[PDB]
């Protein structure tokens, strides 16, 4: 219904379909790189959340340009989504909070 | 797995006189490293918890230091009682690993 | 009182719970594992703490299937807790700078 | 003049004090404490900011109980600042929209 | 048009600037100090970036005085920046919810 | 706990040469090392901290280099005021420890 609610819906699919495509762009352009350790998709995939909650523990990292590419697009994408499900929130709050008082 | 080497095997002191343990593992453990004592037919004995914190009821004369891969247990002034053989056991990595034991001896 | 501000100790307290669950269960699933890091409780609890504000220093990390499951669910919690504050202290202001204005 | 705006000077002037009074006392829980890092009040400072940032590099960070207490407290002082800002933002990016519109 | 969204981009080109200026500086600041690696351009602007976001894997990080300062601006525009696309979000949210009820 | 090793112990050179005192850590610790300087009877005397940074007061002759765990303290063109015992210490990781100490001949 409301468009803030479908936003964060599309984005938490989109963030999972980035989160999938992410893991198996990362292997692929990482693959071919000596000492390089994002090189098969189960790690990869958690290596894709670490990055798009920003966690970073640092056990996992791309070391190519390619890597480090699809690396900003995850992290952008987790924080645009992350940070728009509080703005859905705030919307919620804010439209809830209206009625509490007097419109 | 974690190797915790401990040499020497045997340890000759005269009474009184400060002894030393040694405890090298074989990669960087902080102070998750842990010392027991087991006496003739007995069962092994907390001494010291996390390389140097003291337990409750051991002789003040009991104490540790180390961290990172080298650890080391002293007695101040040996005696009698403290004849036995003596275990380090770390907690850092997953499985728990026990040294090979050293001998006190008076 | 006032939803918001409702839903906000709701999720401190329920962050406080995954907190203590995570530290836990991430116990648990680590291990049995060889060269897992995260397997006394003390730690895991701190463990917990850096992973929801995704601090992350890298000191300790999951690296089993569940340890990471449980990793990702204390994430989303912190995450979404920590964004659920903002939203809250943004229906204040937003409430606040109505008066101040005339509404 | 508006709370909101209030709020994040507050917040800022705060985060600053916790900051200083964080790297004071993270030197303070962490001395004594072998292979401890945080141990001079320099690095105890960037400390303190990549914390409250949650940047975290993993450079640095506290390995007592106290120290890892006092480092709960700046990252909750740091997210807790950002997130006021940012709340803050919206208040005023929602307050001046309204007089775009008819309000 | 609407502020909000001008402040959003005013400060994705800002960020953009900054993480510029920021990986040419940090190699200035850091190149002299032994043991830097943040020491040239593409990985310093790939570590400006992996600041910016918050994410930190560890992988680099300044070492200097200067780098440090450095590193305390891009965190400072990437997390102010992340959090003024999120308040524009929001008030995108809240004006369009308006509508859809009464206003 | 960080070991800080000095080799040699003694360092003979001819006046106006150069010579450079070594320093090893057991582990990898920046650029935390600091050198100081004790002639016989004296009390020690900060000559470089941080590896390489120049205290106020101290001749130009002195210089430090190094980074990691390996450390050199130089002197460009001894001299017979040089005679004396150089220490290296860290401040990386508690607790502080200083080396064994390395002497200066001429
Ligand atoms: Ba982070
Ligand atoms: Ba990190």
């Amino acid at each position: 219904s409301a468009l803030h609610w479908r936003a964060a819906g599309a984005a938490t699919v989109l963030l999972v379909i980035v989160l999938l495509a992410g893991s198996y762009l990362a292997v692929l352009a990482e693959r071919g790189a000596p000492g390089a350790q994002l090189i098969t998709y189960p790690r990869a995939l958690w290596w894709s959340v670490e990055t798009a909650t920003t966690v970073g523990y640092g056990d996992l990292y791309p070391v190519t340009l390619w890597g480090r590419c699809v690396a900003v697009v995850v992290m952008v994408a987790g924080i645009t989504s992350f940070g728009l499900v509080t703005a859905a929130l705030a919307t919620w709050f804010v439209g809830r909070e209206q009625e509490r008082r007097g419109h | 797995d974690i190797l915790l080497t401990q040499s020497p095997a045997i340890l000759s002191v005269s009474p009184g006189e400060r002894v030393s343990f040694s405890c090298r593992a074989s990669q960087s453990i902080g102070t998750d490293i842990h010392w027991y004592q087991q006496r003739t037919n007995g069962s092994p004995r907390l001494l010291i918890k996390y390389a140097s914190e003291s337990i409750s009821g051991i002789p003040s004369r009991f104490s540790g230091s180390g961290s990172g891969t080298d650890f080391t247990l002293s007695i101040n002034s040996v005696e009698s009682e403290d004849i036995a053989n003596y275990y380090c056991q770390q907690s850092n990595r997953w499985p728990f690993t026990f040294g090979s034991g050293t001998k006190l001896e008076i």
